[PDB]
DNA sequence: ATGGTTGGGTATAATGGGAGTCGTCTCGGATGCAG
DNA sequence: CTGCATCCGAGAGCTGAGGGAACCCAACCAT
């Protein structure tokens, strides 16, 4: 369309890292400047 | 340390074996202990189930973590019971004991017949714990009034387990037990066809070997239908580091060029 | 924790390096809030398929 | 209405398995010895 | 209670291109 490319984003790769950590019995969690968890799969993982 | 089958053979020799005498007693006390078992479900009136897990629960004891406020009620609910029908309940005790000395003693049956089952898919140990499964039925329903060991009676359940925990765990994809059976009569038939001819058999002589209602057609879907998938990881060529897997494209998502 | 502690006042050095590596442990979980008993699995997550495709 | 499926049974006697690996180096606990 | 001192087991060793073994028996649910 002519224009420049947007800002990047989280790769897949780190999510199918994160899900094979959690399916070790490992709690991984990605925090921001807060101490907040951060939701980086778009509320498609959480019940 | 290592090697799990040492370990268990070792501790199933611990256990001795029985004679003539201490298998015709343990059997008989079996039986009057599922005869008092009954006879006390008809006394109480209660569902015979639950008053079996009673007493299994009192034989185990509070070792085997049902709870123990129901367990201890009805136990003592039991033994307000006047006597004279009382010892039916030491007899049921008695006789769920001389089942697990009964088992334990005749678990060796289960590696000797087991120890010839090695190679189709599922482990040993895997063959010998489904086969203590069929040794426990066996005992349940054995009757000793016919006089025959106990043996005849044991083999014939374990041999029914086994087949039917390979037919149920042998293959990742599950293929019904009656498909099973059918295969394993493609295969033979057409290895006994290779055999007498000398040749790799053709699909049309197995299906006119198995007889009325088999044609080539059918013959070649049961064979396809009787794939096992492969690994993703299988190594190709000589260094260590190409996959199956990593030639394989994703053909659901849509590309790039599509969702613009 | 205070066992140990106690323990570090052994002349032992030996004593004082094992009790040392057991604290490191002790107070990793402590600091943490994580419990021991969870260094045991009860339930075991399953990964989901598109990952064992 | 139809096949394909699901669980149950077989009674001389049958009672501790079976495969095996060798031409590497370096680092950090572990065990047993003299002082 | 120190210090030595082997003794054993664990975990690593370039990139990239290319690599190809039963039978029967009878009930029961999906569609």
């Amino acid at each position: 369309k002519g224009e420049d490319v947007p800002e990047p984003s989280v790769p897949e790769s780190f999510r199918v890292l994160v899900k094979e950590l959690q399916a070790l019995a490992l709690d991984v969690q990605t925090l921001d400047e807060k101490d907040n968890p951060v939701d980086i799969f778009e509320g498609l993982a959480s019940k | 340390t290592s090697d799990p089958v040492r370990q268990y053979l070792h501790e199933i020799g611990q256990v001795p074996l029985l004679t003539l005498e201490e298998e015709v007693e343990l059997a008989r006390k079996v039986e009057e202990g599922m005869e008092a078992i009954k006879k006390l479900s008809e006394i109480t009136g209660l569902d015979p189930d639950l008053i079996r897990e009673v007493v299994r629960a009192k034989i185990l004891g509070s070792a085997r973590v049902l709870d123990p406020k129901t367990v201890e009620e009805i136990d003592q609910k039991l033994k307000s019971l006047p006597k004279e029908h009382k010892r039916y309940l030491h007899i049921a005790r008695e006789g769920e004991a001389a089942r697990q000395h009964l088992i334990e003693a005749n678990l060796r049956l289960v590696v000797s017949i087991a120890k010839k089952y090695t190679g189709r898919g599922l482990s040993f140990l895997d063959l010998i714990q489904e086969g203590n499964q069929g040794l426990i039925r066996a005992v349940e329903k054995f009757e000793y009034k016919r006089r025959f060991k106990f043996s005849t009676y044991a083999t014939w359940w374990i041999r029914q387990a086994i087949n039917r925990a390979i037919a149920d765990q042998a293959r990742t994809i599950r293929i019904p037990v009656h498909m099973v059976e059918t295969i394993n009569k493609l295969s033979r038939t057409a290895r006994q066809l290779q055999q007498e001819l000398g040749r790799e058999p053709t699909y049309e002589e197995i299906a006119e070997a198995m007889g009325p209602g088999w044609d080539a057609k059918r013959v070649e879907e049961t064979l396809k239908i009787a794939q096992e998938p492969v690994s993703l990881e299988t190594p190709i060529g000589d260094e260590k580091d190409s996959f199956y897997g990593d030639f394989i494209p994703d053909e659901h998502l849509p590309s790039p060029v599509d969702a613009a | 924790e205070k066992e140990l502690l106690e323990e570090m006042k052994h002349p032992s050095r030996a004593r004082r390096a094992k009790a040392r590596k057991r604290l490191e442990v002790v107070r990793a979980f402590l600091d943490s809030g994580n419990r021991p008993e969870w260094m045991i699995l009860e339930a075991v997550p399953v990964l989901p398929p598109d990952l064992r495709p």
